[PDB]
Order: C-alpha cells, then sequence, then structure tokens
RNA sequence: ACUUGAGUGCAGAAGAGGAGAGUGGAAUUCCACGUGUAGCGGUGAAAUGCGUAGAGAUGUGGAGGAACACCAGUGGCGAAGGCGACUCUCUGGUCUGUAACUGACGCUGAGGAGCGAAAGCGUGGGGAGCGAACAGGAUUAGAUACCCUGGUAGUCCACGCCGUAAACGAUGAGUGCUAAGUGUUAGGGGGUUUCCGCCCCUUAGUGCUGCAGCUAACGCAUUAAGCACUCCGCCUGGGGAGU
C-alpha cells in the first residue's frame, strides 16, 4: 500500500475518558484493514481559527497509519458522521 | 545587485515540508489580513511558492490557518 | 498500472535474451499488458477522453510493434503472437 | 435499464418495458404469499366510490416488513424479486433466524449483503434504525409516522428523503416533494433510495397496458351530458363554458386547497409544497 | 526524419556556404565520400580529411573561397530530388552552369564529373548540381 | 551486419492533463426573530420598482445553488477545445540523466475512426447569482436599441444528439543546418563552496531584442515566413453564392 498521514480533530465538547474511548475505537476501525498504525500523535487542547461545528477551538489530532489501498476511504467515509471526529482532512502522506 | 532581497526564503533551509504539522512557517507566510503572502514580496522561488502555497491551503483546509481574517 | 511485480515480472517471465529488458518481443508484452489494465481502467469511467486518447496512442503503437515483429522474424511472430493471445 | 420496442405493429410505437435485470428468481416465496381479491373502486355498500378502477390482472400480496421490528441479527440478502402490488421491487432476506421476509429493495443491493435493523446499525444501504442515530444528512426511505406503525412514509421506486437538522423531539425531515414535517425521533428508518429507479421513463405504448395493469378508461368533461358532469353540454365540443372548472362533483380542481385548515398539520410542517 | 541524405550535405554546404564558416561538418556516407572527393578534386573547398569513428561517420570540409564573396561553392541546387528522381542519358546528360558550374551525374562506373561523365559518353542518376 | 534515429529499461523531476467520490470556506439571494425609522434603490438627470403590512442598514441562526479572491505571473500541463478551493481512488502523457537491451521497428498519411468552446436539441433532475425573448420607466422627432428597475428559457448535473467559431500564431506535420544578447520555469554536469550563494557548460519548454537570409511592405528571424528534403490539405478575379 502507501503511506496515509490522516490526522483528523476530535471535538471539543468530549469527555476524558470518552475521548479516549473515542481515539481507541476509531484507531480500531482504521487498524481492522491490516494497517499496523506506526504512527500516533496528539497535539492537544489547541484552538483553531473559525469554528468547526459548535467550538470556538478543539482537540487537536493527528494520524500517521501504513497501510492500503483498502481503508483510507474506510476511515474518511465511516468517521465522516461520528459526533466526535469535527472535520477530518486525511492528507496523503510522500513527503 | 545581483539578486533578491530575501534571497529565495526557503532554499537555503528547506526543503519539502510542511505541511499538517508546520504552523511555524506557516506562520510566517500567510500575510497579515489573512490572505497568502503575494510572491514578489515574500520571495520565494518557483517549488518554493508552490509548495508553501499547496502547504498554505492545505494547513488550511484543516483548519490550523484561518480561512479569513480580521481588517 | 503497471505494477512492478508485472513490470519485472513480466519481463521476467519473458526475457528473450539473458540481460535483454528491450527485445521488442518483451516490448510488445509490457505495453501489450498495460495497454490490457489500461483497458478495463479506462472502461470503468467511459468519459475520460484524455486517458482514452492514451488507450489508442498505446494500443496504435502496440499494434505497430507487432508488425515489425511479425516482419523481423515470421516464426518468432507466431509464436509470440499465439502465446500472447491479441491479435486475434 | 429501459429497453426500447421495434415498431413491429402499431401498439408497439412508443412502448417500453424495463430490462428486469434487477430480479433474479421467478417463483417466489410460498409461505409469505397473501392472496387478494381485486376490489374494482367498489364500496362496502356495492356501489364503486372511485371512478375508473378495476380491470386488473390477477394479483397476489407478499408480506412485507414495512416496520422491521427485529433488530441486530444481520439479514443476508437472497434474491431480490417483482411485485405487481406495486412500483418498486421487493428484496427476499434470509435473517439467521430463518424468519424469510420480503423486505423493500433499496438500490445499489445485490444477493449476499448484510443487514442489521437495530438501533445500532450501520448507514450501509439496508440497514435501520430510529431517526436519533441517523445523522445529519442521508439518504432515507420508509419513514414511520408514529412509532413501530408501518413505514407509510415514503416507499415508491426511486424516492428517498434528507434529514436537515434536529432536536431530541422532533428529527426534521426533507420529504420527497420539499414537505418539511417535523417527524417523531423516535421513528424507525431504514436507508437508501428506493430501487428500481427507472420506473418513470417506462413509455407505456400501447392502450390496453394501462387496462393491463388496469385502470378503467376516463370520460373527460364537456363529453358527459350536462345532467352527469357539471362540464357537458354545447353542441359539441363547446368550450369548458362555466367558470372555476369543477369536478364531477361541484368543486374547483384548480388549485382549492383540500387539507383541513382546523387539522393535526398546521405544527407538523416547517415548509410545504414548493409548487 | 533523414528524407535525403544528399539534400542534407547540400543544405550544409549551402548554408555553411553562406555563412562564411572556415569548415563545415556532414554525414559521412559513400554519398558524401565519393562526392567529396568529386567536389574538392574539382576545386571548390580546399580539404575533405574524412575522420571517421565509432559508430557512423563523420566528414568534415573547409570552404575554399577567400576574400571575394562566394568562392568556388557559389550556389547548388538539387538536380536530382530523392522523391520525383532525374534522369539523363548519354546524349542528354546537361552540363550545368554552361561554362562556369558542373554538374554530378552519378554514372555507372563511379560518382562522374559532367565532362568526364560525357568523357565516358554514359549517363544515370543525376546526383547534384553546383551551379 | 552496426548505432545516433525510434523504442524498452534504470533513476530523477515536474504540472489547473483526465474520470469518479467526498469535503471546505468567503460572497449574493431567500426565510425566521431581535434593533430601528422614512426613506432604500438606481442615474448623465430622473423615473419605473421596494418601503409605516416596518424597508435599507445591523445582530443572530437556517436552507439552497453556482463559482472558488488571496497564491496568480506575455507561469505550468494538454493533440486542440481548453484546464484553478482541498483530499482520495483509477489513469494517460511530457522532459532530464547516465546509459543495460533492441537494431531502423521511422516520418507523413487521402478515405475510415475519435475528440472538439459557447449557443442550441431530447429526457429527467437542479434552479442562489447572472440572464435573450418579455414587462415598465427613462434619453430621442422616432427608441421593436444604448441606460435603469424587474423577468422566462438557458447557464448547473447525469444520460444521448448536435461536430460550427477570428476553433488564431489567420503560419499543416516531421527532420538537418545557419550571428548574437537578455529574461522564465522543469532538470542535469561542474568551479571552489558543509552551508548558502555566484559563474560556466548543458538540455527541454517558453518570452522579449536582433545578424545573415526571406518579402510587395509590415514584418519573421534557431519557436523563421531563412536555407533544403518527405507527405497531406487548400488556392486560380469579384458579385451571383456557400445561394
Amino acid at each position: 500500500m502507501r503511506k496515509y498521514e490522516v490526522m483528523y480533530i476530535i471535538r471539543p465538547n468530549i469527555d476524558e475518558e470518552s475521548k479516549k474511548a473515542v481515539i481507541e475505537r476509531f484507531n480500531n476501525v482504521l487498524t481492522s484493514n491490516g494497517a499496523e498504525i506506526t504512527g500516533t500523535k496528539d497535539w492537544g487542547k489547541r484552538r483553531l481559527a473559525y469554528e468547526i461545528n459548535d467550538f470556538r477551538d478543539g482537540f487537536y489530532q493527528i494520524v500517521n497509519v501504513q497501510s492500503d489501498a483498502a481503508a483510507v476511504q474506510e476511515f474518511d467515509r465511516l468517521a465522516k458522521i461520528s459526533d466526535d471526529i469535527i472535520r477530518h482532512i486525511v492528507v496523503k502522506e510522500e513527503e | 545587485r545581483a539578486k533578491r532581497r530575501k534571497v529565495c526564503y526557503f532554499t537555503s533551509n528547506g526543503i519539502t515540508h510542511i505541511d499538517y504539522k508546520d504552523v511555524d512557517l506557516l506562520k510566517k507566510f500567510v500575510s497579515e489580513r489573512g490572505k497568502i503572502l503575494p510572491r514578489r514580496v515574500t520571495g520565494t522561488n518557483a517549488k518554493y511558492q508552490r509548495k508553501l502555497t499547496a502547504a498554505i491551503k492545505r494547513a488550511r483546509q484543516m483548519a490550523l490557518l484561518p480561512y479569513v481574517s480580521g481588517e | 498500472a503497471i505494477t512492478q511485480e508485472r513490470k519485472n515480472q513480466l519481463i521476467n517471465e519473458f526475457k528473450t535474451h539473458e540481460s535483454d529488458t528491450g527485445s521488442p518481443e518483451v516490448q510488445i508484452a509490457i505495453l501489450t499488458d498495460s495497454i490490457n489494465n489500461l483497458n478495463e481502467h479506462l472502461r470503468t469511467h467511459k468519459k475520460d477522453h484524455h486517458s482514452r486518447r492514451g488507450l489508442l496512442k498505446m494500443v496504435g503503437k502496440r499494434r505497430n510493434l507487432l508488425t515489425y515483429l511479425r516482419n523481423k522474424d515470421v516464426t518468432r511472430y507466431r509464436e509470440l503472437i499465439n502465446k500472447l493471445g491479441l491479435r486475434r | 435499464a429501459i429497453k426500447k420496442y421495434k415498431p413491429t405493429s402499431n401498439g408497439r410505437r412508443g412502448m417500453t418495458t424495463s430490462d428486469f435485470a434487477e430480479i433474479t428468481t421467478d417463483k417466489p416465496e410460498k409461505s409469505l404469499l397473501a392472496p387478494l381479491h381485486k376490489k374494482g373502486g367498489r364500496n362496502n355498500q356495492g356501489k364503486l366510490t372511485v371512478r375508473h378502477q378495476g380491470g386488473g390482472h390477477k394479483r397476489q400480496y407478499r408480506v412485507i416488513d414495512f416496520k422491521r421490528d427485529k433488530d441486530g441479527i444481520p439479514g443476508r440478502v437472497a434474491t431480490v424479486e417483482y411485485d405487481p402490488n406495486r412500483s418498486a421491487n421487493i428484496a427476499l432476506i434470509n435473517y439467521a433466524d430463518g424468519e424469510k421476509r420480503y423486505i423493500l429493495a433499496p438500490k445499489g443491493i445485490q444477493v449476499g449483503t448484510e443487514i442489521m435493523s437495530g438501533p445500532e446499525a450501520d448507514i450501509k444501504v439496508g440497514n435501520a434504525l430510529p431517526l436519533i442515530n441517523i445523522p445529519v444528512g442521508t439518504v432515507v426511505h420508509n419513514i414511520e409516522l408514529k412509532p413501530g406503525k408501518g413505514g407509510q412514509l415514503v416507499r415508491s421506486a426511486g424516492t428517498s428523503a434528507q434529514v436537515l437538522g434536529k432536536e431530541g423531539k422532533y428529527v426534521l425531515v426533507r420529504l420527497n416533494s420539499g414537505e418539511v414535517r417535523m417527524i417523531l425521533s423516535a421513528c424507525r428508518a431504514s436507508i437508501g433510495q428506493v430501487g428500481n429507479e427507472q420506473h418513470e421513463l417506462i413509455n407505456i405504448g400501447k392502450a390496453g397496458r394501462s387496462r393491463w395493469k388496469g385502470i378503467r378508461p376516463t370520460v373527460r368533461g364537456s363529453v358527459m351530458n350536462p345532467n352527469d358532469h357539471p362540464h357537458g353540454g354545447g353542441e359539441g365540443r363547446a368550450p369548458i363554458g362555466r367558470k372555476s372548472p369543477m369536478s364531477p362533483w361541484g368543486k374547483p380542481t384548480l388549485g382549492f386547497k383540500t387539507r383541513k385548515k382546523k387539522n393535526k398539520s398546521d405544527k407538523f410542517i416547517v415548509r410545504r409544497r414548493k409548487n | 526524419v533523414m528524407t535525403d541524405p544528399i539534400a542534407d550535405m547540400l543544405t550544409r554546404i549551402r548554408n555553411a556556404n553562406m555563412v562564411r564558416h572556415e569548415k563545415l561538418e556532414i554525414p559521412a556516407s559513400k554519398l558524401k565520400r565519393e562526392i567529396a572527393e568529386i567536389l574538392k578534386r574539382e576545386g571548390f573547398i580546399r580539404d575533405v580529411e574524412f575522420v571517421e569513428d565509432s559508430k557512423q561517420g563523420i566528414i568534415r570540409v573547409f570552404l575554399k573561397y577567400g576574400q571575394n564573396n562566394e568562392r568556388v561553392i557559389t550556389g547548388l541546387k538539387r538536380i536530382s530530388k530523392p522523391g520525383l528522381r532525374v534522369y539523363a542519358k548519354s546524349n542528354e546528360v546537361p552540363r550545368v552552369l554552361n561554362g562556369l558550374g558542373i554538374a554530378i551525374i552519378s554514372t555507372s562506373q563511379g560518382v562522374l564529373t559532367d565532362k568526364e561523365a560525357r568523357a565516358k559518353q554514359a549517363g544515370g542518376e543525376v546526383l547534384a548540381y553546383v551551379w
């Protein structure tokens, strides 16, 4: 496959251990397609410029996933309608 | 003579970034009112202004740099 | 395409000389398989005229090389044609 | 798809039948056929209260969940079959229970797809779940009104809905033909627009296919005697004489609104009937 | 490309023939070779020294035209068109110029000159014509 | 037989080349409610129009369509028409560099095949802005126009037909050669240079300024309209008449 470095922020209204559940389950669904996601990150509660859905700032996030080719549209489209992930912009990774 | 002031602005210490994880050179690139910087007044190269413009957009898509500013 | 397993795999499965990367039977093999996969990949969304013009130019080049190999060696050209499958 | 017929005779010169590619098997489930009697526009008295029905072919009803009360257990589409009782087709589903149920068929499905129906279920086309869990903006059909009643709402072939944005109670829905009704939130609904999208472009062509369905022909306004219909009269092909076109009862049928004014739907509309 | 070699050499000696260049290149072939010995022996250019090597080529002649503008290469014309070929019998071998120039008809015993080919009295393909 | 032609390989580079899906804002319209009053609007000057049924403006929120400002430039890519927010899948092509292989496998190409802006045409969707026909008011002797206020089709999408344009560089394609300078991207070799940066050599593409040469003059000029070769198409006074 190819590297997919897609990082989509978590919602600011989330709770703490529920946010850990969101990263846990969302990381599981991203990891179900054979992609050993060899990267991670947590940029912290960092304010954005304009609102995403309702915040004046959110809890930023990152990702580093190495897979196909099989689950980039899965982790983007299957997370497009969640309540936690505000707006996931899954950029390609060829730097 | 014989060069540009602010000589190439990225070719001296680049290259190939950023884009998402960078907010620093993105902080020094996207202009004061909110627009992207002019490529004559900033001073980037051809490929430098191309990469910093693409990463300026792709870093503006994930809400990193503001899609509009104040006056 | 083509994938590297079919570039090096196809050149490895159809190498005319021991170290001959070209050998126009090899060019008809790589161009032929890449024209087929470009044929299905053009057929998947039948509006893209750019990729279609690529399919016409590529298929025409593979035809011209097929006529070249047919003019270069008769029996070996028949064996390459009947082994490859296309040209019929 | 839609085939078109070559004009072998004059019955054929416009007519189209659909390709019948979506269907797989002919002979349906014997154990869910419910019998029917074409009623013919009649009443329980015996009078014919619906004009110009009757004449049809022998229909036979197949039992359909328009509810999907069962939940969580995934389906597995065996066959998609044809039903003369409506436009759209029906997909036969073998649940893991063995409860073989004819259930209405959204597009994009074939044999073999998993269809759950819990509130936990997916937004894969076919899965069904109440309107709270549906996110803002999905293609939804089979909407109900009261919780668990049955899918009265949208069902016919090639139709859909949205969800514009909701509260705890209710869930707003841009239905088909633009009516935005505050539909209740715990209402079970299912996901996808309804299969056999090309029902509209079916050119009927010859006369008796409307008799095959069937529909008795209609006799127009300035044709009947001035007794029987309040347009008829004149010395033949007289103009449509009286002001305010009028049904075969004394009510105008250009735009005269027929909803009850004092009615329950005064609250249940944000936006209605774009015309 | 490569429509005609002799027209490429003739265009070479022509374009360099007006450029005022000291030496001139060429594609080394049997027509550039035998035409180099004929057109060099008749006294137009200084010397052709066919500096050969791998893979093909490559002739190198010098323009033997002095101070006076337009020396012994004063104007050349494709008398034979590769594509619509000229022909000349024995009695019809035409001597180009009239008294100044000389034509080079590729005879059946070697690439002759005009007067020498008339000395053999046998014509062939009109190879080129140097007016 | 051989290798530069042409092709394959190997490694680089680049782009708004295409097709499909999804996402994002700025702005206009419309709607709901607050705030508020007597004007808003448009022009050459006005009027039609809107506004005390509360407009304009301003605050908040929602819906929907279309196009993506800044980067952006006689920049890039494409056979041409053309192509611009961002991301992904599938895909074509170009150039650079050594140089492993092949050994002329090439150039053009009437028919034939295919694509081709915008207007249109059929069906079904979509209709926020713009907007023929149309309505009103203005200017004029007249206004089937210019202007302004509105306004249908269309523009948008998918599926099919249309196959024309100043479809322009008014220059068919391929190849070889022939003064120079100055830009500008995409590369490469190098002179010292860890850097960086300057400079040369080199390609490929593209812009200006100009020698020879061409020409009726304007002008072209290594991207020729120069100098020669291959092949296709077109031209034989205007109107009549692309009838």
